[PDB]
RNA sequence: AGCAGAGUGGCGCAGCGGAAGCGUGCUGGGCCCAUAACCCAGAGGUCGAUGGAUCGAAACCAUCCUCUGCUACCA
């Protein structure tokens, strides 16, 4: 089925399309298709079946050779092997995080579930680069160190233009576990060294320590709709609720809700919700099959919910544990948070505007990301230490593992720290 | 001849001409309304106002759409106006007439139908088809008399134009070949946005019984467009059968959506 | 993807079985000593395709082709 989650994360300039498909074979796709103008700001789904040749290459399933065709310009002729009926190993899956400076929070939610990332570098941009600060840093807090600095595109970069690059952005994620991450140069242009990133997305990223036997915590980071424009009335189905599960094995026919839900019917206040039970119609394992969602990967879960729930991705960032799951629903929320020195997620070659940050005030909106959750709330009392948070929508903590704060600091809310549910 | 019983054109009647060829003063122009009979114009009053300028493409052929003042009915002159037209807007005789050719070449074979055209006993051949629907009073009578034939499957064989032929090889095929009936087919759009988790299924629901309710009865395919959006298109050759179709649609939009208290747009 | 519109003279674009339309561009003459303003005449037709039901479709009628747009993405 799939058994890792590794986030293909990288800044802007870089390209995700050539890249992404030599470790897995199958395209990130969504909306405005219209494809992308620099690098995917989608939080997109991937998922393949890497597999070796007694050769630690992902070999394509015609695995005599890999000749790629990210250019034309040279034949990229690698040797994974040869034919013969390969042997499967493992079932890889990917989740593909926004690398925008103005889409870091959802890169935040999507990052929340998975258990693996790569850092994709573009040799273009300045050499103490932002995102790398920005993106290391926040996996640091998310309990994940498993990174892979994968300099993508040197392509054109000469190779003392790149040395200068990945020694910097080192230089500033030296408060954060990128030193066990290796640094690989490859080719976005040549398809270069896949036969040997994709033995270090195997080497440095194994199967992670993953609760099976536990409740089934899905959190959904995207909603997929099969009751599509052309259907009919005894094609009756329910929603697709597919994101990754961290904790627990999910069956099918599972009563699943959403455990954050919806607000209901006249809410003078704020502390009234219900949950939307569900029971789960199908289990996805990248092509085929299963009656089971073994965890740590990004699984397909069709459950019973409307069409117009699943008609939009609206379930970003939401709960979805079992019927009668246990974690609670907040929507005035005590959080205890650190605020990080510098400004992070944003600097240039002048450095701005990773500057110190005024302290965050009461009335004030700030966005927090509670487990995966994407919700937006102002700060009733503001402490150094405590703070008192009231939102917009009563969201559900999976587990107090992390929250990251941002403010309102330009056009975007930028990340000034993180903290932990108290 | 024409399907008209009267022969001429009357005082102030309001007459679609053809533009046959440009004379001397004016145009000899002949009605087709009335059989072919001869009108004219000019020198003296059909226009209004002075921007002295007449065609630039206008080749022949045309038809105007004027006002007999005078009409002589031994001799042969048929005087007509437009100067006077203030009301007598000229789009509504001609898409009348664009009815009475048809109107009038459903009822000139006929002789069963080849069609031929040309010709039968041409009089004989409209006091059985023609003009008696003008004989059958009133001139608005027959308006929608002539209308209740060539909407041709409601009814066929109904009120009489029994004759005379019998008349009903030409009255099953020769109206639909001479007409060619045109062209209304009634959308029919019911966009249900429940945004709940409740009355979302009854969006569904009412799907489940928006087919039901056109398989019943049999209204024609109430379809998913969009999840929201009940779109269906509605043939309609009754004039009435298009709201029978859709007051079936509203009526479970309304209800069962009401029962698992939902919202719908209609 | 399901959905809504058009296809027509170079263009604008008429039109519904007894019909390939005007409005513009387009060329020559007329008019004047000439221009402007203007008149006459010339040139411009797969009515997208397929065509059929047909006495004869452009129409009717469908289909597909093009453009316009949609739930906004549909494991």
């Amino acid at each position: 089925q799939a058994t890792i989650n590794i986030g293909t994360i990288g800044h802007v300039a870089h390209g995700k399309s050539t890249v992404v498909k030599a470790i897995s074979g199958v395209h990130t796709v969504r909306f405005k298709n219209e494809l992308e103008r620099n690098i995917t700001i989608k939080l997109g789904y991937a998922n393949a079946k890497i597999y070796k040749l007694d050769d630690p290459s992902c070999p394509r399933p015609e695995c005599y050779r890999s000749c790629g065709s990210s250019t034309p310009d040279e034949f990229p002729t690698d040797i994974p092997g040869t034919k013969g009926n390969f042997k499967l190993v493992r079932h890889v899956s990917f989740v593909d995080c926004p690398g925008h400076d103005i889409l870091m929070a959802t890169m935040l939610n999507g990052a929340a579930v998975m258990d693996a990332a790569l850092l994709l570098i573009a040799g273009n941009e300045s050499c103490p680069q932002p995102q790398t600060s920005e993106h290391l840093a926040a996996i640091e807090i998310m309990k994940l160190k498993h990174i892979l600095i994968l300099q993508n595109k040197i392509d054109l970069v000469k190779e003392s233009q790149a040395k200068e690059q990945y020694e910097q952005i080192l230089a500033f994620v030296q408060g954060t576990v990128a030193e066990g991450a290796p640094i690989i140069p490859i080719s976005a242009q040549l398809k270069y060294n896949i036969e040997v990133v994709c033995e270090y997305i195997v080497k440095k990223i194994p199967v992670p320590p993953r609760d099976f036997t536990s409740e089934p915590r899905l959190i959904v980071i995207r909603s997929f709709d099969v009751n599509k424009p052309g259907c009919e009335v005894d094609d009756l189905k329910g929603g697709v609720a597919g994101g990754s599960i961290l904790k627990g094995v999910l069956k099918v026919g599972q009563e699943i809700e959403v455990r954050p839900g919806i607000v209901s019917k006249d809410s003078e206040g704020k502390l009234m919700c219900k949950p939307i039970f569900s029971k789960i119609v199908s289990l996805f394992a990248e092509h085929n099959d299963l009656q089971y969602a073994a965890p740590g990967g990004l699984i397909g879960v069709g459950t019973k919910i409307d069409p117009t729930l699943c008609r939009a991705d609206r379930m970003v960032g939401q709960v979805l544990g079992a019927v009668g799951a246990l974690p609670e629903i907040f929507t005035e929320l005590e959080i205890s948070y650190f605020l990080l020195r510098r400004l992070l997620g944003v600097r240039t070659e002048g450095d701005k505007k990773a500057a110190k940050v005024q302290k965050l005030s009461k009335n004030e909106v700030l966005m927090v990301n509670i487990g995966s959750l994407s919700t937006g709330g102002r700060v009733s009392a503001v402490k150094a230490d405590l703070g008192k948070i009231v939102l917009t929508n009563p969201v559900c903590t999976e587990v107090g593992e992390k929250i990251a704060l941002s403010r309102r600091v330009e056009k975007h809310w930028r990340l000034i720290g993180w903290g932990q549910i108290r | 001849c024409r399907f008209y019983q009267h022969k001429f054109p009357e005082v102030e009647d309001v007459v679609m001409v053809n533009v046959r060829s440009i004379a001397e003063m004016g145009a000899y122009v002949s009605l087709l309304e009335y059989n072919n009979i001869e009108g004219m114009i000019l020198l003296s009053e059909l226009s209004r106002r002075r921007i002295r300028s007449i065609n630039k493409l206008i080749r022949i052929g045309r038809n105007e759409c004027v006002v007999v003042i005078r009409v002589d009915k031994e001799k042969g002159y048929i005087d007509l106006s437009k100067r006077r037209v203030s009301p007598e807007e000229a789009i509504k005789c001609e898409d009348k007439f664009t009815k009475s050719k048809t109107v009038y070449s459903i009822l000139r074979h006929v002789a069963e139908v080849l069609e031929y055209t040309k010709d039968e006993q041409l009089e004989s051949l409209f006091q059985r088809t023609a003009w008696v629907f003008d004989d059958k009073y009133k001139r608005p009578g027959y308006g929608a008399y002539d209308a209740f034939k060539h909407a041709v499957s409601d009814p066929s064989i109904l009120d009489s134009l029994d004759l005379n032929e019998d008349e009903r090889e030409v009255l099953i095929n020769n109206i639909n070949r001479r007409l060619t009936p045109q062209a209304v087919k009634i959308r029919a759009d019911i966009e249900v946005a429940c945004y709940g988790y409740e009355g979302i299924d009854a969006v569904k629901e009412a799907l489940r019984a928006g087919l039901n309710c056109s398989t019943e009865t049999m209204p024609i395919k109430i379809n998913l467009i969009a999840p929201p959006r009940y779109v269906m298109t509605t043939t309609t050759l009754e004039r009435t059968e298009g709201l029978s179709v859709l007051n079936q649609a509203m009526a479970v939009i309304k209800e069962k959506i009401e029962e698992k208290r939902g919202v719908f747009n209609v």
